């Protein structure tokens, strides 16, 4: 059985009313569904079990609905606490759990402010070199970086780092490393950094030479 | 309400980690763990029901774990794939049972226990800066931070001027590399016309190899 | 041992009968074959004592796969009492029902389908409990009686 949850990221005020789905590839017979949350770096807390039934202890906010094969999270009003990832799991057959769904304060929509740096000479001389994009505060969250080496499409040596929603404006900060040996670097002249997101009208490229 | 499990591990590929769980009267049918990986949803490794003596496991882990009863779980023939959190559930009513197994939602969890598969061993991290210049692009802001590269293990923590800049900091979670070793960024935005009059220094610190390191970030 | 209790529990109303089974407010058909596939728990035929029966197969050979195969049945009819006494048996099907076969009463006075001696006593057995919650404030009364020449000791459950 495959559990499918949807949206991957529900963005609402303090106070609104948020319903996450639960979708199964194949009907879960007789419902043995339970929806589990986890806060940041916390262990996940069992919501709802049995599809409708509440969890003891569990504030009367949540909800919990669904049969066959699509089931629902009901938070009627969401307070502060109840913004983490959500869990459906199905104990009917072989235990199984979906892929989470993000609950984010909404805001309005911000394009990242973008720069890129070089490796340092010092970084240089130990032999290695790093080139570091940064995305600072956007929002939504959803953002795509894509590194260019003399216009050559960078594909899989590079990682990514996204900070926590921030308490204070609710954006999202990005940070993409491209790793690069010492000799490669010095090959290639122009380094650049296309940007691509909702709050910008066209991708957005920072670039750099070696000089 | 969260339940006693074992200490975190740090063990080298084809090794065996044992991780426990102690109950805190106390009823409880079966043996669960779930498991996460970092930046990952929550996996069913094996289960284990004491009463009956029987126990299922998952495709990937039926290889190399198993389950028995204070409960305790063990793999063996460890990958860098299983470095996760492993937490241990005690739910108390079954809902489905079918011969011999009894399934229900999970209840009782533990706090849960790091499990890092790493061969390598601890090493202070090296920073370098990551430079201001002439790229104000919104409204005269400019970046500037450092880089904490090749430091193992887990954790190192940064501040700047020493606590006295906290506005606009952006400390990015750690990346393990290819090289089994982390990498850290630490940025922060700061107005383009103090580049010159203000000076940022980043405050670096990696007790478990005990090095502490004050990089002064500066343009060109 | 073990395996030959049937374990098809499907507590589909999220009421929690399964629990009691490893560790109360609200308060006939003929002993033939059940199939085991409908079982889950112990299944108790009330000769004047009470007995414990097991999943077998048609022939009676002892089957050990928890009453899943559908080739698992309970040969409820075999251990009936060869004289023609008082007959009954009881067990819990999938979704928490207690479920009872027996004799048709033939007056007040004669006996109930489960565990039923009497419409007011009840034959007490480790699991009566789980299969009566109704009965938890009930008398108990030893009983010795001959039936059909064997003796039968066993405790009786009465308002
Ligand atoms: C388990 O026992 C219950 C006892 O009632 C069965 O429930 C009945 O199911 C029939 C199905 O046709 C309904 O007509 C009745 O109304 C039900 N009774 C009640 C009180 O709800 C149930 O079907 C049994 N389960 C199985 C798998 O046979
Ligand atoms: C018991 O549950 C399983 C899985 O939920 C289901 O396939 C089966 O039909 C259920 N039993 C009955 C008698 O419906
Ligand atoms: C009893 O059940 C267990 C677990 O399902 C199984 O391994 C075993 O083969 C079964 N039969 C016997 C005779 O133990
Ligand atoms: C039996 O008595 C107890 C009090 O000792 C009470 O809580 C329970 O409801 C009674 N049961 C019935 C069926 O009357």
């Amino acid at each position: 059985l495959t559990l499918t949850q949807s949206p991957g990221t529900l963005s609402l005020s303090p106070g609104k009313r948020a319903t996450l789905s639960c979708r199964a590839s194949q009907s879960v017979s007789g419902s043995y569904l339970a929806w589990y949350q986890q806060k940041p770096g916390q262990a996940p807390r069992l919501l709802i079990y049995g599809a409708s039934n509440r969890a003891t202890g569990i504030p009367h906010r949540f909800s919990g609905s669904g049969s066959g094969t699509d089931f629902t999270l009901t938070i009627s009003r969401l307070e502060p606490e109840d913004f983490a990832v959500y869990y459906c799991q199905q104990y009917g057959s072989s235990p199984t759990f979906g892929q989470g769904t993000r609950v984010d304060i909404k805001r309005t929509v911000a394009a990242p402010s973008v720069f890129i740096f070089p490796p340092s000479d010092e970084q240089l001389k130990s032999g290695t070199a790093s080139v570091v994009c940064l995305l600072n505060n956007f929002y939504p969250r959803e953002a795509k970086v894509q590194w260019k080496v003399d216009n050559a499409l960078q594909s899989g040596n590079s990682q990514e780092s996204v900070t926590e929603q921030d308490s204070k404006d609710s954006t999202y900060s990005l940070s993409s490393t491209l790793t690069l040996s010492k000799a490669d670097y010095e090959k290639h002249k122009v380094y650049a950094c296309e940007v691509t997101h909702q709050g910008l009208s066209s991708p957005v490229t920072k670039s750099f030479n070696r000089g | 309400q969260l339940l006693e499990q074992s200490g975190a591990e740090v063990k080298t590929p084809g090794s065996s980690v044992r991780v426990s769980c102690r109950p805190p009267n106390f009823n409880s049918y079966s043996i669960n763990w779930v498991r996460q990986a970092p930046g990952h949803g929550l996996e069913w490794v094996g289960t284990f029901i004491p009463m009956f003596g029987t126990s299922k496991y998952a495709q990937k882990f039926q290889g190399r774990v198993t389950i028995t009863a204070t409960a305790y779980m063990d793999l063996n023939s460890l990958r860098s794939d299983d470095t996760a959190f492993y937490y241990c559930v005690r739910p108390e009513t079954p809902r489905y049972c079918s011969g011999g197994f009894c399934y229900g939602e999970f209840d009782n969890w533990g706090q849960g226990t790091l499990v890092t598969v790493s061969s390598a061993s601890t090493k202070g991290p090296s920073v370098f800066p990551l430079a201001p210049s002439s790229k104000s692009t919104s409204g005269g802001t400019a970046a500037l931070g450092c880089l904490v590269k090749d430091y193992f293990p887990e954790p190192v923590t940064v501040s700047w001027n020493s606590g006295a800049l906290t506005s606009g900091v952006h400390t990015f979670p750690a990346v393990l590399q290819s090289s089994g070793l982390y990498s850290l960024s630490s940025v922060v935005t700061v107005p383009s016309s103090s580049l010159g009059t203000q000076t940022y220094i980043c405050n670096v610190n990696h007790k478990p190899s005990n090095t502490k390191v004050d990089k002064k970030v500066e343009p060109k | 041992h073990i395996n030959r209790t049937a374990l098809n529990c499907n507590d589909s109303l999220q009421t929690g009968f399964i629990t009691s089974l490893f560790y109360s407010s609200g308060c006939p058909r003929p002993c033939d074959v059940v199939s085991a596939r409908t079982v889950c728990g112990p299944v108790y035929c009330f000769t004047p004592s009470p007995v414990v029966v097991g999943t077998t197969d048609k022939l009676g050979i002892p089957t050990y796969n928890w009453g899943e195969n559908e080739t698992d049945v309970f040969m409820l009819e075999s251990l009936r009492p060869p004289t023609g006494g008082w007959f009954g048996c009881t067990w819990m099907n999938s979704t928490g029902f207690t479920k009872t076969c027996g004799a048709p009463p033939g007056g007040p006075t004669d006996g109930g389908s489960g565990p039923w001696i009497t419409p007011r006593c009840l034959v007490d057995y480790p699991y009566r409990l789980w299969h009566y919650p109704c009965t938890v404030n009930f008398t108990l009364h030893k009983v010795r009686m001959f039936v059909g020449g064997i003796e039968h000791r066993f405790d009786a459950a009465c308002n």
